[PDB]
RNA sequence: GGGAGACUGGAAUUCCUGGUGUAGCGGUGGAAUGCGCAGAUAUCAGGAGGAACACCGGUGGCGAAGGCGGGUCUCUGGGCAGUAACUGACGCUGAGGAGCGAAAGCGUGGGGAGCGAACAGGAUUAGAUACCCUGGUAGUCCACGCCGUAAACGGUGGGUACUAGGUGUGGGUUUCCUUGGGAUCCGUGCCGUAGCUAACGCAUUAAGUACCCCGCCUGGGGAGUACGGCCGCAAGG
């Protein structure tokens, strides 16, 4: 899991406003950070074969959130994409 | 359910595998 | 840091007077790298339940340290390489 | 004895592998581990016991 | 290991050492010494060891196997180079004193790490330590055949020796050949396993590769004439006409050192299979 | 594990036998030697099976099963009545009814019929009905009580069955092993030992031993109840 | 020869035969007996009478050496243990304590599957 | 006992060494191969290697399904409840495709204790290439990849709304006593309403009331076989 302080500061950074959680951008940022943190552990324990399922689930959730964000608005989607360096 | 129908397919597959084992050499060297 | 407990079973041929200084020599690394509280309990001449490296009795010691995984692993490695000590055990006092 | 539990009921206790005195009342005569029903303990504290007695046997605090 | 594509007939299924863990490409000109091939000919000039011929000239790359001195003086590794005379890579150490030396570079020895010889050194791959201070049940390599006589055991790649329970003035070592041998405890050893373990599975592919190393062809004695090899030629493919025998009439037997030698240290000979 | 020893069993007189003209050839394993023409049963084979049955009941309690009681005697009506209500187990005292374990679709109707009567008793209807309808219920009680004494509270289709006096109740133990459910019982020197899944050496004509056996068999369920 | 006031008799009993061996507290065996040595062969080696006679012969051989106090240890399951103990105590020997010593492999080595007969 | 990685220990099988010790040991429904007399089996002490972790330990826990049992540590997936402050339809299925996928088998690198395909012998049988016993190479194990087939059975697809209860269990929360009991929310057994079901049976964890989506079945053999193609070193799918 992610540390409380790290999650709090990530939310404060990528939040639409103060005391904001679960928003589209916040969720996308949290998922991106989780994947970036899990890739390092996978590079070592490539023979896990179980954490890869959670990785794929988180990636699918991130893709669905990005699809919803793009359907809602395109400017926000492209800004988040260029800010997080994805695709 | 019953075992008659299962053993029928079992014997069929066994005969097929026996034929394949017998004919393996006919394509072993012809494959390589 | 994280809290941890360290149980140690030393050789019965030693003396409690040299047990504590020996443990302090090893905890030198913790106090110079982690700088944590030190609570070392010692009780010697305790008979074991079965033979342990050609010995019937020994000296038990319990230490508590709020240090890092690398530090506790280094301490365990040093204790396993040392000959004056016989057995070591590292536990996590936390709920997990 | 034979109540709900001594750990789950009394609300105050601690399962310590170094507590050979407390683990002697739970290990069988020969040295094995007694059943859960004879002790009357919740699953959590039963597993805690099991692991504590295993650690004791590993550190040679019991006759296995 | 890097496998060559089936481009040419010589690279059908050939492979080569990945050469990983190597930093530099040239040796130290201050330590390199000269040496010329001998082609298997002794001082008399006659071909003694057959299959020894023209090979690429090599350097010596003096390697210290005693390590008796510089006990408390620490030392760090500088580079990892290749050595033809050895079937493994070597490491260049920058001793705190100032001089440089070479070591077999055991496995798991990265760059930058520090090593320390002597008796009070910590048990870790890369440092030399006496058997008296090395606990039993560990893994060592290249200790010696005699105190201060020079490391002469388990120097190949991915090879090592297991030190069993020592007793008195003798410790037991299980050579990689499965042979258990006793050796006095005053010997200086080296913790860790030899590096380059990935080698020994390198398909040379063509005969030219093996010839470059100074390995001439090996003619079987069956096709030879009766005056050359006991396995006379005969009319047609002959299995030998007799039991297997060396070209000098020595049969495939024990062929061990002379009976009753100074081998009282051996406790258990190896196993054939 | 263990809960009793052979010292407490020797005082109960559990090493007696019967005449040599009413035995079976396949009961010569428990005998040791003939002395004055009386049979004797070994003692080392008792504690083992006792602990085995104890642990089996301890496990079946957690699994969702309990032990039952069966009998046909008409002299020990008091021994099987006091200890029963302590744990709340089934038992038969006077009349061994037919079709109580193998047949379950018939006893449930009589159970509800008796529950209706025991619930209506709280009203006290005696005048609304004729004298004959009330007089019939008096004899109906004596007719229905001598067969079912503890089958009202089971309501759990237990997974463990215990039988006693197999020599006379062979049909009970015979139908117990029908569905393969674990069966336990005590055997005699004039019966079949292979019919019980887990035999327990013990005499059938010893009240002092039968009481202790029933007590130790019923305490196993309480052991798990007080813990659950 | 030698004298041994206190000793221990190990009885290894299996589905084929029973071997009873008396030994000093150190471990130097002195006497031993077996059903096969008594004269029985084949399946007759598994009967309780054979084990009893072997235990009696062992007790006699021990008395020949002058051993009176003898503890008893038994191996895993097998018929003849109680009969051998009875014969030992009846032949003029102290039964002492009975400490069962049976190897308890906790899933160490996979044994055969099952005997079909 | 969710997964990967590192360290660590007891019992027990086998071998070897230093003692004791005999003429039998092993083994079957009864016997013989074999192992001993060239010191067997057996007992005391020590050393070596490979695997698994009795008792806790089960209709009890986890995982989407395989599947997951000794102890310590690093990383990490997934699940339930309260607080409901956070966006407000982003909910569900999924043709092809991708991943995982028990056990066995395959290439390479090591080891190999027990068991053990094949293979040698022993015994029964008119005939035993098997059922029984003695040895046993692959395999079983660790490290890097293939193989994708199982009764991979709950022979029950995935999500949600609804349809008497009793009896158990595990999970974290509040009310009533003051340890005792009820309700609330999820997984996992049994008996039973209506209902469904050819019957067996399901029955709040549906096989019932109805909605959304994919795959499959339209008589048994031929044949899950033939040709072509797909991937695979091969077997094979
Ligand atoms: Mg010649
Ligand atoms: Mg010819
Ligand atoms: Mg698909
Ligand atoms: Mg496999
Ligand atoms: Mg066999
Ligand atoms: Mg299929
Ligand atoms: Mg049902
Ligand atoms: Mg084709
Ligand atoms: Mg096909």
């Amino acid at each position: 899991a992610l540390t409380a302080e790290q999650k709090k500061e990530i939310l404060g950074q990528y939040g639409l406003h103060d005391t904001d959680t679960g928003s589209p951008e916040a969720q996308v940022a949290l998922l991106t950070k989780r994947i970036q943190d899990l890739t390092e552990h996978l590079k070592v324990h490539k023979h896990d074969h179980h954490s890869r399922r959670g990785l794929l689930l988180l990636v699918g959730r991130r893709r669905r959130l990005l699809k919803y964000v793009a359907q809602v608005d395109v400017a926000r989607y492209r800004s988040l994409i260029e800010r997080l360096g994805l695709r | 359910g019953s075992v008659i129908k299962k053993r029928r397919k079992r014997m069929s597959k066994k005969k097929h595998r026996k034929l394949l084992r017998r004919t393996r050499v006919q394509r072993r060297k012809l494959g390589k | 840091m994280r809290p941890y407990e360290i149980m140690v079973i030393l050789d019965p041929t030693l003396d409690e007077r040299t047990v504590a200084p020996s443990l302090e020599t090893f905890l030198n690394v913790i106090r110079k790298d982690g700088g944590t509280v030190d609570k070392v309990d010692i009780w010697g001449r305790r008979r074991l339940a079965y033979e342990i490296a050609k010995h019937a009795e020994g000296i038990y010691a319990v230490i508590d340290v709020k240090a890092e995984p690398a530090t506790v692993s280094e301490l365990d490695r040093q204790l396993n390489l040392n000959e004056s000590v016989l057995r070591t055990k590292v536990l996590r006092t936390d709920k997990h | 004895k034979t109540r709900k539990c001594v750990f789950c009921s009394k609300k105050g206790q601690t399962i310590d592998y170094k507590d050979t005195a407390l683990l002697r009342t739970y290990i069988s005569e020969r040295g094995k581990i007694r059943a859960r029903r004879v002790t009357g303990n919740c699953v959590q504290h039963q597993r805690d016991i099991a692991v504590a007695v295993k650690n004791a046997r590993e550190v040679a605090l019991l006759p296995f | 290991i890097r496998k060559y594509k089936p481009t040419t007939p010589g690279r059908r299924g050939a492979s080569v050492s990945d050469f990983a863990e190597i930093t530099r490409s040239t040796p130290e000109k201050s330590l390199v010494r000269p040496l010329h091939g001998k082609g298997g000919r002794n001082a008399h000039g006659r071909i003694t060891t057959r299959h020894k011929g023209g090979g690429h000239k090599r350097a010596y790359r003096v390697i210290d196997f005693r390590r008796h001195d510089k006990d408390g003086v620490n030392a760090k590794v500088a580079h990892i180079e290749y050595d033809p005379n050895r079937t493994a890579n070597i490491a260049l150490l920058h001793y705190l004193d100032g001089e440089k030396r070479y070591i077999i570079a055991p496995q798991g020895l990265k760059q930058g790490d520090v090593i320390e010889s002597g008796a009070n050194a910590d048990i870790k791959p890369g440092n030399n330590l006496p058997l008296r201070n090395i606990p039993a049940g560990t893994v060592i390599h290249a200790v010696e055949l005699r105190p201060g006589g020079g490391a002469k055991l388990a120097r190949s790649a991915g090879v090592s020796i297991q030190l069993l329970g020592k007793e008195g003035t003798y410790a037991a070592l299980r050579m990689p050949s499965g042979e258990i041998r006793r050796v006095d405890v005053r010997c200086r050893a080296t913790v860790g396993e030899v590096g380059n373990a990935e080698q020994s599975n390198i398909n040379w592919g063509k005969a030219g590769r093996m010839r470059w190393k100074g390995k001439r062809p090996t003619v079987r004695g069956v096709v030879m004439n009766p005056v050359d090899h006991p396995h006379g030629g005969g009319e047609g493919k002959t299995s030998g006409g007799r039991h297997p025998v060396s070209p000098w009439g020595k049969p495939e037997g024990r062929t061990r050192k002379p009976n009753k030698p100074s081998d009282k240290l051996i406790v258990r000979r190896r196993r054939t299979g | 594990m263990a809960v009793v020893t052979m010292k407490q069993l020797l005082d109960s007189g559990a090493h007696f036998g019967h005449q040599t003209r009413r035995w079976n050839p396949k009961m010569k394993r428990f005998i040791f030697t003939d002395r004055n023409g009386i049979y004797i049963i070994d003692l080392q084979q008792t504690l083992t099976y006792i602990d085995k049955a104890y642990e089996f009941v301890k496990e079946t309690v957690a699994h969702g099963g309990t032990v039952l009681f069966v009998g046909t005697k008409k002299q020990a009506q008091e021994s099987i009545a006091e200890e029963a209500t302590r744990v709340g187990m089934p038992y038969v005292n006077q009349r061994w009814l037919g079709g109580m374990l193998t047949n379950f679709s018939t006893v449930h109707k009589r159970l509800q019929r008796l529950k209706e009567l025991e619930a209506m008793e709280q009203t006290g209807g005696f005048e609304g009905r004729t004298k004959k309808e009330i007089l019939m219920l008096t004899r109906e009680k004596n007719k229905l009580e001598r067969s079912l004494g503890g089958i009202r509270d089971m309501q759990k289709v237990p997974s463990a069955v215990w039988v006693v006096d197999t020599n006379k109740e062979h049909i009970a133990v015979g139908e117990a092993r029908k569905l393969g459910i674990p069966v336990i019982a005590i055997l005699d020197t004039n019966c079949d030992p292979d019919v019980v899944d887990y035999p327990i050496p013990g005499n059938d004509d010893a009240i002092r031993s039968a009481a202790l056996l029933t007590k130790v068999i019923a305490s196993a369920v309480a052991e798990g109840l007080q813990a659950r | 020869k030698k004298n041994v006031p206190h000793g221990a008799a190990h009885i290894k009993s299996t589905f084929n035969n029973t071997i009873v061996s008396i030994t000093d507290p150190q471990g130097n065996v002195i006497a031993w007996a077996s059903s096969g040595h008594v004269g029985f062969k084949g399946s007759r080696k598994s009967t309780p009478f054979a084990a009893q006679l072997a235990a009696e012969n062992a007790a006699r051989k021990a008395q020949e050496h002058g051993v009176k106090k003898v503890d008893v240890f038994v191996k895993g399951p097998g018929s003849g243990r109680e009969t051998a103990i009875r014969s030992l105590q009846a032949a003029g020997l102290e039964v002492g304590t009975i400490s069962d010593v049976t190897p308890q492999p906790h899933n160490g080595c996979r044994p055969p599957k099952r005997r079909r007969v």
